[PDB]
């Protein structure tokens, strides 16, 4: 949905908040990136979880 | 048969053969294999502007010490097509093919920085986006200057307002010599067409 | 049709044309050259507007 | 958790700047920017015209005056109008350039440096970038006259080799071989323009040749010693001859002028390299007649 | 721009009204006065035939690289307007009767925006 | 839909206008590339929008 | 079971650190860690404020006091308030910095080493990182007075070139060219503040110029020999002149103070390189007046 | 549908005619490759067509 | 916004012109042209026999 | 029409003949043949015992 | 102690070296890192076929 003649452009992006990005409105920090203590950081997700790669296998 | 000049233009076409847009397409399937429509696409092909650009070691050199000499010539496409137009817009690309008799007992590197247009080397800092290559492993230094301008378009040879858009600065630890080949980036275009200048033929230096 | 130029055309016998004060008989209609598709200039319309002449005269002065 | 490589040994070639001379691809130049998607918007509200001013259609469709002739009341009938400008009433049908001037300056007291200067129309200026051309050429022949100058004028097309006089430094046409006796226009495509009220006529000569494309060399380096690439660049010439002598009263001028505009339609070009011996060099006019010009080399 | 032309019917001639933006700014080889006849008439212009059109009109756009034209502190001669003869004036050879051309020029502005108030004005 | 023995040929292309590409017809410029001030240039799309990558996260 | 290569020879370029100066991409630096997905969590319960303290909106929206003026009961009407601080009642509207001090120390008995020191607001400190700026500037003009000081005050905006006195080492304004006679404020955007009860006024000057962006050079290296980049950085100046002379009884002070706060809204910046000649260097104040400072070079 | 332990073998192929490939039968040439003057050569397909890449955008 | 490399170290061999003597493959020769898809049409109306 | 590189810097190791002593893999040896798919058929009617 | 490079240009057929320019599509390789210079001349002809 973005006009670009390169096939997939770069660095696949996540989502954030609902505001204007400058022009003072006290942007919350917890809303910007969406990784709390949960199954969303990949190293805590590998032991919650308990995949085989945390055991060396 | 009254008196007075008139109008009513009579377009006549000789040779009632076949509509020409069919004949052109049938002539490029057999002689070209390509169909050059727009002159904007010739600003994206790299053409060499010099063959021996000799520099000295430890000297920050702007490209406007070279570009200001070769804009007048009209050799490549960005300086030949610029004589038809009066404005431009967008960034420019460069390639720096190495042709130096290098030594092994040194480590040559090629820095590149930004200056605004037409400043010298001493009246600008080196704290910006840069690029470094090593000509012993990568003999081609490829760089792209973006369009960082105060104006939406730039004329040719403007007023004493200088440094209103960015350019390139060259740096190398050794005295190198290169082949510079420039082209426009994906946003570069000319505009606001005028008529062409003259051309120059041969120079025989005849006997009398 | 041709680009970036005009020629002699021999148009109709009309165009009593008015530039708000001045007219301009013009025995035949004058042939026009202009910008072929206008996208004119800078953003002076986005800075302020405008003003008029009876809106200049409503400004306070010392 | 740290498994082995299952991927093959990939073959490799160390080519920096593979195919830098192509207009389309993915370019490896590092931007000196902040954002890897550094991209200006469209051309809305940038230039004063929203027409694509770089299309080969739009550039070559800009007319330019190649001839301003002078047709006197003394000139004979069935003889090409050769007064004033060079090339007379013989217009080589073609996109390249056919007329050049020669500037002669001194290096020493025993040597002269010549330099060929070429007047380019905005279609002749574009064909010099390329090697071969193919286009439908358009001409507009306009007579500058009063309401009291009357005459008739013939414009016929003759394909192939142009009758020329090769000089030691230049090529001029040959009006001796284009008179009514030796060169009858009874078989050519012709237009017989009336000049009692009508002034203009637009002629669209299509591309007719035995070649799929014609050379774009033209008058570049053409002389007596070298004139092959001149003939293989045009495929035809329009010739302007009077049918009826110019009839004019004594209270008007004894001259009219024939102004010929030139442009091109349906333009295709072939190879993005000039066919000329030297580079494309714009002639920068020197300040004084005694001074010299820039000479671009060819050694690498 | 509007030209007004008026000559008697026994005088012919043709002129060309081209405009060259940044003509007194650019390098000398990029000017209109330093190019050929086929290059001069390749500029944006209009024919002025003496016996076909006694008046021509022409719109010259906002010819400035910057945003809105600065009125205070500077003369900013951006576009030059020239009038060239293609053909000479083709009058009869009877002297003491004054074959003559007599052109007149009218100019005005359009698409006007006039925005920021100051207290200054240029000398 | 293009005959070519190379698997996907080059530089995936966008769309344009309806005309012939040469042969004078005053080609509009705004129709050629389709990127106005909208969610179609990828840097204005990342802050309209407001993905996590404009905040450094 | 061990078949042949069907994959093509891939073209290659040996570029270590391709595009290291871009903020977005995939970085090739090897972590000195245990886990290749070594990743801290979010900023919940780390800093004492959950506001994004690095947004250009939040940083430039921090006000700072640029002027503390002194408006006496003796000062004339329609003349800018120039008592105490430098630049008087002339505030250049703009994000960069316009005021600098000059520290002079001795190298020898016949030479002095000068050094320019610049007081930066937290919006002027951010614009020095970049090359061009564009912002809506906000000002809050506050009068320090009692309930018995009454007066009226005029704050008008004048766009363009600032009337300045270039000194040999610095630039000061010119109060001689901003009196009521030579510079009438009858056509400017102005605010006439009443000081009988009211104290503050917030003025939001938008971005008005003939340029899309203004330079961020400012007062850096500005003097008589070089003052072009100073004028092309601001596009305007607020001027504070009295309409009515300061009316005050004898039982109160004969002075009031005008405190001007400065911040910015709707900030966009262009190029992540400073436009200054030298690097961005923080002035570390020396221990004694006789001692010297750090001088950062530019040679590589 | 071809037995090979390499994942996709080489140079993805087009189609041709109905005959034996040797053993004289006057093989037509126009039937061998299927690229006439149409939307099947990719450079005439880009201007028929009129994608954004023929304009430099 | 500028994350780390997760891709493996790929094995490599420096062979210019791998298998140049085969009739079928993908050839690494740079065209001296304008278009990377520089391609003539079919042999219709070229030789006097089809 | 000629856009910029969006692909990462790939890590690399210059190992000719990686794992030549294994029975299974993809072998980098150039055939001295005509066809890159040069492949004999099965062993039907070759040896006297199937 | 030198840096060898290999340029390649276009001439039309059977011209010499002095009667052609060097302003065209080119290719450059460095034989110290890339010993094989691979180039392709297209078919830029005035005729649909060429005799001998």
């Amino acid at each position: 949905t973005s006009e670009n003649p390169k096939i997939g452009p770069i660095s696949e992006v996540a989502s954030g908040v609902k505001t204007t990005a400058n022009g003072i409105e006290r942007i919350p920090v917890i809303g910007e990136i969406a990784k709390p203590v949960t199954t969303a950081v990949k190293w805590f997700a590998d032991v919650v979880g308990t995949v085989a790669a945390i055991f060396g296998w | 048969i009254n008196i007075g000049n008139k109008t009513n233009e009579n377009v006549i076409s000789f040779f009632d053969s076949t509509d020409a847009e069919t004949q052109n397409h049938n002539a490029l399937m057999k002689g070209c294999g390509e169909f050059i429509v727009n002159l904007r696409t010739l600003l994206r092909t790299f053409r060499t502007i010099t063959d021996n650009w000799i520099l000295q070691a430890n000297t920050k050199t702007p490209i406007t010490d070279l570009t200001n000499t070769t804009d007048a010539q009209g050799r490549d496409y960005m300086s030949y097509l610029s004589y038809l137009y009066r404005f431009y817009r967008g960034g420019r690309r460069y390639k720096f093919f190495n042709t130096t008799p290098l030594k092994q007992s040194q480590t040559c590197y090629i820095r590149s920085f930004l200056i605004p247009r037409n400043y010298s080397a001493d009246e600008i800092n080196v704290d910006g986006p840069s690029h470094i290559t090593y000509p012993v492993i990568n003999p081609v230094h490829e760089v792209e200057v973006p369009f960082y301008s105060q104006y939406r378009k730039i004329p040719i040879a403007s007023t004493s307002d200088k440094g209103y858009d960015s350019s390139l600065m060259y740096f190398s630890n050794t005295a190198t010599t290169q082949i510079v080949a420039r082209a426009g980036n994906d946003d570069f275009t000319f505009g606001w067409m005028i008529g062409p200048p003259q051309l120059q033929g041969e120079s025989r230096s005849v006997a009398p | 049709n041709v680009h970036n130029t005009e020629l002699a055309s021999s148009t109709s016998e009309n165009s009593v044309e008015t530039q708000e004060i001045t007219t301009f008989h013009d025995v035949e209609t004058p042939n026009r050259i202009d910008t072929p598709m206008a996208q004119d200039t800078s953003s002076a319309r986005n800075m302020d507007d405008t003003h008029s002449i009876i809106q200049f005269l409503q400004r306070p002065v010392l | 958790s740290k498994p082995r490589n299952q991927q093959q040994v990939c073959p490799l070639q160390n080519v920096p700047a593979w195919g830098y001379s192509l207009y389309k691809g993915i370019d490896m130049s590092v931007p000196l920017a902040y954002d890897p998607n550094n991209e200006l918007g469209d051309l809305k509200d940038v230039f004063p015209s929203a027409v694509d001013e770089m299309a080969i259609g739009y550039v070559c469709g800009n007319p330019a005056v190649k001839h301003v002739l002078t047709w006197k009341t003394t000139d004979a009938i069935q003889k090409p109008i050769a007064n004033g400008d060079d090339w007379g009433g013989v217009i080589p049908v073609g996109m390249p350039c056919y007329s050049k001037s020669i500037r002669t300056t001194r290096i020493s007291a025993t040597e002269n440096r010549e330099t060929e200067v070429m007047d380019a129309a905005p279609c002749e200026y574009v064909a010099n970038m390329f090697s071969y051309w193919r286009a439908t050429m358009c001409y507009r022949i306009t007579v500058v006259k009063t309401a009291f100058h009357t005459g008739r004028l013939e414009i016929f097309f003759e394909p192939g080799v142009i009758p020329v006089k090769p000089t030691v430094n230049n090529i001029g046409p040959d009006q001796d071989r284009l008179t009514g006796a030796v060169a009858p226009s009874d078989n050519n495509y012709k237009y017989i323009l009336d000049l009692t009220n009508d002034t203009e006529v637009t002629i669209r000569v299509p591309f007719v040749s035995n070649k799929m494309f014609l050379k774009t060399a033209g008058i570049y380096g053409a002389n007596s010693e070298n004139n092959w690439n001149f003939h293989e660049s045009f495929s035809g010439f329009l010739c302007i001859r009077p049918v009826t002598k110019l009839m004019a009263p004594d209270t008007v001028s004894d001259n009219v002028s024939i102004v010929v505009w030139k442009w091109a339609e349906d333009v295709v070009v072939v190879e993005p390299k000039p066919l000329t011996s030297g580079p494309t060099q714009v002639y920068r006019p020197p300040p004084t007649a005694s001074t010299a010009v820039e000479v671009l080399n060819v050694e690498l | 721009v509007k030209l007004v032309l008026n000559a008697n019917p026994f005088v012919a001639g043709r002129m060309y009204l081209a405009y060259s933006p940044y003509d007194d700014k650019v390098d000398t080889a990029r000017s209109v006065l330093q190019t050929s006849r086929a290059g001069v008439t390749g500029y944006p212009g209009v024919e002025l035939d003496f016996q076909l059109d006694n008046s021509v009109e022409m719109t010259i756009p906002y010819a400035s690289f910057q945003e809105a034209y600065d009125l205070v502190t500077g003369t900013e001669d951006f576009v030059q307007l020239y009038l060239f003869p293609i053909t000479p004036v083709l009058g009869p050879k009877s002297e003491s009767e004054s074959s003559k051309v007599d052109i007149s020029v009218y100019m005005w502005l359009s698409n006007i925006s006039l925005v920021i108030p100051t207290y200054r004005i240029n000398p």
